[PDB]
Formats: structure tokens, sequence, C-alpha cells
């Protein structure tokens, strides 16, 4: 949010949480390559972007 | 990139392949031969952007 | 000559259907040399006339999806159409008639 | 990984298994067993959109590479690769194969 | 058209195939009747020149 | 029989020029299936002369 | 008037359409003649719209 | 030659079939009354000759 | 066949979900006519509306559309005469039809 | 509005729509041959047209 809405968190133990939300560069430029071959080249795949 | 009035820079193309040009010994052709390419445009109109 | 046959394109005998000879056959390179050259034909500065930019691109699209599409038919031409032939002409009530 | 095995010494993967005879290795071969792991995948993991698609588009799976580029009207190219990354499930498969 | 679509079967091995569908087409008799007229053609060329 | 043998072999047949693909798709199968976690569960003290 | 139906002389087949999406289906893309033209543009016409 | 071609259709493991093709043209072109004259070719090509 | 799903779609495609339910459902009229004696009834019909101008857009937009691909598609590549075709060709219903 | 867009050929194409305008009393050179002073701006949509 480039700096806004800066918030922070408590301080205190968190035993056993596990949030698996993330993923290399590589994994999204791969994405993001897949994502353009699955689409006709056309206006069509621009237009709802 | 976004460039600007400089002619040899204008860019013509952008290309993605599917599949290694090595392989089907493509290496040494033009890269339009090998990759797709991309084509799309929008046609707005000047008085609106005024 | 006797027992003997002509033929248009080079001919080899059949191997091992990798990719290799999937891609190397001499129409194959046929088709590929001649379509990287009507890219740049359509691609020359004289088609202004008629092809904007997105036409081009357009155009263009389509020959290299031409261009790309798998086809065996090159690899039958050149490995297993001869085969076909050489037997076939051994059993035709008319021999085959050649110059 | 799969697509390679099947095929022979194709790219750079481990072939443990290659004792195993696997007559066929035409394109078609390859493009059931891409389809086969898209959709053993896609159940596993309850997906929705497409995934893995496409990559089909022509027919060969045996040679499907992903890369990206441009070009300038100066004759400049970029020609930007996308190689995949570390993966555990690939090492994963290799011990049982091994196994 | 044909040049660019070339798609070929699943299970195809030329041995196989091959000699399946090149078996009936010795079963004919055309290759012999084929000499005999190009004799009788031989013998009616000769005496009529 | 997961690919090469649906409309090529019998029943009771297997094909023995497929086997190298179709034994490692089984295994893919088996691999996917113990994508799981090993969560506890209660444990107890065995009061019994065992 | 009404007791008039057309007679078409080459039906679409059933199997030129995709899955359902609740009650319609979409055109298959290796479809071509009269109908994949009409069909392209009244899409392009929508997509406008 | 009608004999010949006869024979060499009825006897060739080939199989010609316009499907991939025209998929992967189709992903490129639209048929509009824009941009129709440019692929007006392509579509006498991919026009189903029976 | 092996994923399918549910997912959301715009109030616009929603008009099209019904319509097109109607249209396969067939039109449902139903007669009255006074000049004849105690005969109303009802019968469904394929039979578009057709009752005044706002039928004129869909008939001519169609109209328009089969014309261009017949002059532009089928016609080169059915008709016989080579002068014709020459003829034929270099025609566009922008500036040859109405 | 010229710079909004993302075309690369914009520039040109502004600079060419008013030399159609002024063909009369104010005369260029144009590069390619087959292209004139008078030519529609908008066909300027090649690199080597500038």
């Amino acid at each position: 949010a480039n700096n806004l809405l800066n918030s922070t968190i408590p301080i205190s133990l968190r035993p056993t949480i596990l949030c698996p939300w993330f993923a290399s560069s590589e994994d999204l430029r791969l994405q993001q390559v897949m994502h353009l071959v699955n689409i006709s080249s056309n206006t069509a795949a621009a237009l709802p972007l | 990139p976004f460039t600007r009035l400089v002619q040899n820079d204008v860019i013509t193309n952008v290309l993605v392949a599917r599949v290694d040009p090595a392989q089907r010994g493509d290496a040494a052709v033009d890269i339009r031969a090998t990759h797709a390419t991309f084509a799309a445009a929008l046609p707005v109109d000047p008085a609106a952007i005024v | 000559p006797p027992n003997r046959m002509v033929y248009p394109w080079p001919n080899q005998p059949l191997p091992r259907l990798t990719v290799a000879p999937t891609y190397d056959s001499a129409m194959s390179n046929w088709i590929s040399t001649t379509i990287a050259f009507f890219i740049r034909v359509v691609n020359s500065v004289n088609m202004t006339a008629t092809v904007n930019d997105l036409t081009r691109r357009t155009m263009t699209g389509v020959m290299t999806a031409m261009r790309q599409v798998k086809t065996m038919t090159p690899f039958y031409i050149q490995h297993m159409c001869p085969t076909e032939l050489s037997v076939l002409a051994s059993v035709t009530v008319t021999p085959p008639f050649q110059v | 990984s799969a697509v390679a095995q099947c095929q022979d010494a194709g790219f750079l993967v481990p072939r443990p298994l290659d004792a195993l005879r696997q007559f066929d290795v035409t394109s078609a071969a390859a493009a059931e067993i891409m389809h086969a792991v898209n959709d053993a995948f896609k159940t596993a993991f309850d997906l929705d959109g497409a995934l893995l698609d496409g990559l089909a588009l022509y027919g060969d799976p045996r040679i499907a590479d992903l890369s990206a580029a441009y070009l300038q009207y100066g004759g400049n190219v970029v020609r930007e690769h996308v190689p995949p990354g570390p993966s555990h499930i690939h090492r994963t498969l290799q011990q049982v194969e091994s196994t | 058209v044909a040049m660019l679509c070339g798609q070929t079967e699943t299970n195809l091995i030329p041995s196989h195939h091959y000699g399946k569908a090149f078996a009936p087409l010795f079963a004919s008799n055309a290759m012999f009747t084929r000499n005999q007229r190009a004799v009788i053609t031989r013998e009616a060329f000769v005496c009529a020149r | 029989k997961t690919v090469l043998s649906r409309g090529y072999i019998d029943n009771a047949q297997f094909n023995p020029l497929a086997l190298r693909s179709n034994v490692l798709l089984m295994l893919l199968q088996f691999t996917l299936s113990n994508l799981k976690i090993n969560k506890s569960s209660t444990f107890t003290s065995d009061v019994t002369t065992i | 008037e009404y007791s008039q139906v057309p007679d078409i002389k080459d039906p679409i087949p059933p199997s030129a359409w995709t899955g359902p999406i609740g009650n319609v289906r979409y055109l298959l893309p290796s479809v071509q003649g009269p109908a994949r033209h009409l069909y392209d543009t009244w899409r392009a016409a929508a997509r406008q719209i | 030659v009608e004999a010949l071609s006869t024979l060499l259709r009825s006897v060739t493991p080939l199989v010609l079939d316009p499907t991939v093709l025209t998929n992967a043209i189709t992903t490129i072109s639209e048929s509009t009354t824009q941009t129709i004259s440019p692929i007006s070719e392509i579509l006498r090509l991919l026009q189903p000759m029976g | 066949s092996v994923a399918p799903y549910s997912r959301p779609i715009s109030g616009l495609q929603t008009m099209v979900q019904h319509l097109a339910d109607l249209y396969a459902a067939g039109f449902r009229y139903s007669v009255s006519d006074a000049f004849s004696s105690g005969n109303k009834f009802s019968f469904p019909t394929s039979t578009f509306p057709s009752g005044s101008t706002a039928t004129s857009t869909e008939h001519t937009a169609n109209n328009s559309t089969m014309m261009e691909y017949f002059l532009n598609v089928h016609a080169p590549s059915h008709v016989k005469s080579a002068s014709l075709k020459r003829i034929l060709t270099d025609m566009t219903i922008q500036r040859n039809y109405v | 509005a010229g710079p909004m867009t993302s075309d690369p050929h914009s520039p040109v194409k502004v600079f060419m729509a008013l030399a159609n305008l002024l063909a009369q009393p104010e005369p260029i050179a144009i590069g390619v041959p087959g292209m004139h002073q008078t030519t529609p701006a908008s066909q300027f949509s090649h690199p080597g047209v500038w």
C-alpha cells in the first residue's frame, strides 16, 4: 500500500501458526507466462484487463 | 520499455514461444518466425482526452 | 533403368519415430524457409498503403502459427511414402511410366 | 519429467525406469501423457481454471519450453528465458521410481 | 492443408500396419494376366507387321 | 491401462510395449494420493498388564 | 402463416457445441462455415457493447 | 491416377485432420466485418472442403 | 467434464440466460379473432414477433451478415466462371449492398 | 492528445496530420517512394516511413 495504512502486530507467543501464502518470483514469472499462453492473442485477451 | 522518438528502438513486436527452437533446429532463424505475436489495439478518441 | 523409380524428394529408410526426423525433413525445411521469407515480405515498408500496425502483427501471427504447428506429412513423404509407392507399383496392372 | 522419461534421453532428466520398454514415442503419446498429468493435478488439488493447457496448442509437448522476447526496429532482440524453479514433488517422484 | 495437417495414429507399428494392409493386395491375379496379355500383344504385333 | 490402451487392447490383456509409461503414471497417482499432513491425536497411558 | 418451419440443408451437428453454461453452449473453435462467421460477428458486437 | 490415388489413400497410415491447425489460427483471426478482406483467403483455406 | 464448477455472471449474461430459455421454449400466442365465432385458442410457434420496426434491426443485421459471407467466402470458392470471379472479387457490402 | 497514447507512431501521425493541410504552401520530402505529403496521416504506421 505504498506505506499507507500502516499497521503492526502484537508481541506475544504464537505457537503453532502456519500461513502458506507465498512464492518466489520465478513462480510468479512462470505463472504469468502460462497465463499469456492460454489466451487468444487478439483484443479479446487485453480488453478484460 | 517506453521508447521515445528513437527510430531504431521502436518495439515492433512482443513475442512468446511455446517450444524450444533449438530442438527444431531454428536456432539461427528470425525471431518472428519462431515466437507467437501479440496483436491488440484500442481506438481512443482525442476529443475526450482533450 | 530397370527395377528403378525416380522421386521428386530425397528418400531415406524408415527410422525410429523420434523428434529429430520429425523436423529435419527436406519438405519441412522448404516450409520453414518459405514462411520465414514471406514474413519479412509482409513486414516490408511497401505494404504500408494497406497494412497498418495491427494488421501487420495480425498477418505475422497467422504465418508464424502456420509455421509452428506440428505435421507428420513431411516425415511421411521422406521416409514412408516411397515404400508404399514401391510395393503398389509391383501389383498395379499398369506399370509406372516415368521420365 | 514424465514426458521426457518416456522419450529416449529427452531434455536432461534422470531415467531410473529406463529398463522398462516403451516402444511408441510419437507426439500423440506425449500429448496423452501430458493430459493425464494435467488431469491428475487438477483432480488432486481441486483446481478450477485452465492449468498447463495451451502447451499442446501446436500438438507436440516433446519440445515444450517457455520463453518471451520483443524486437526493435534496429534489429536488437532481448530473448528472455523463463526456466522453472526447484521443485519438491519432482524430487520425491524420483525416489519413488528408484524404490 | 494436407501438407500442414498430418496427424498419425496412437499405437502405430509400421511393420504390423503395412503387413496387414499389403496382404490383401497379393490375393489378386492381375499381375499374371497382365503378362499373358502382353505376350499376346507381341505375337499379334509381329504377325501384323 | 492409464494410457495407450483403451481402444487398442482387450480387457484381459495388458500392453507390453507401453509398460514404462503406464507404470510411471500409476506411481504418480500413488505420490499425489499421499500428499497429506500427519496430524497428532489423543495419547493415553496404558493401565493394563500388557 | 405460422405453420411453417425453415428447412436447413446442413444442420449444426450436436458435437459442435461445448458443455453447457446453465442454458447456453459456446461454439467450438474448430467449426467453420457461415455459422462461424455469424458467431464471430455477433460476439464482436457483444464485446463492444 | 485415380486408381492409384484411391489405393494410396486406402493403404496409407497417414491421417489428415485440420483440427489443430484451425485451433491455432483461430487464436489470432476473427471473422468480423472489420478485418475480413485481410483474412478472406485464410477463411477459404480453412473452409471444409469435404 | 473433469473440473465443473460455478462462477458469477453479469446481469447482461443473466438476461441472455433467460432470453435463450424463452426462445428455445418458443413464443406462445393466443388468438381471439372477433370475425369468427367463439373460437379463441392458443398455440406456440417459433415465428419471431416482428410486429413493428423494433424487429427490423435484428433481421437487417443477420441479412447483412449472411450476404457478406456469401460475397467474400462462399461464392469465390464455389463459382465457376473466371470472369465472374474476377468481377465478384473487389466487391463489398458497404458499397455494393443495402 | 498525442502523448496520452502508447502508440510509438503517434508523434509521426501527429506531424503528418498538419503536413497534410500544408501540402500546398509548404512542401517537404517523404522518404519511401509511393507516399506523398497528402497521404492520409493515419497510414504512417511503420518505423521505416518516418
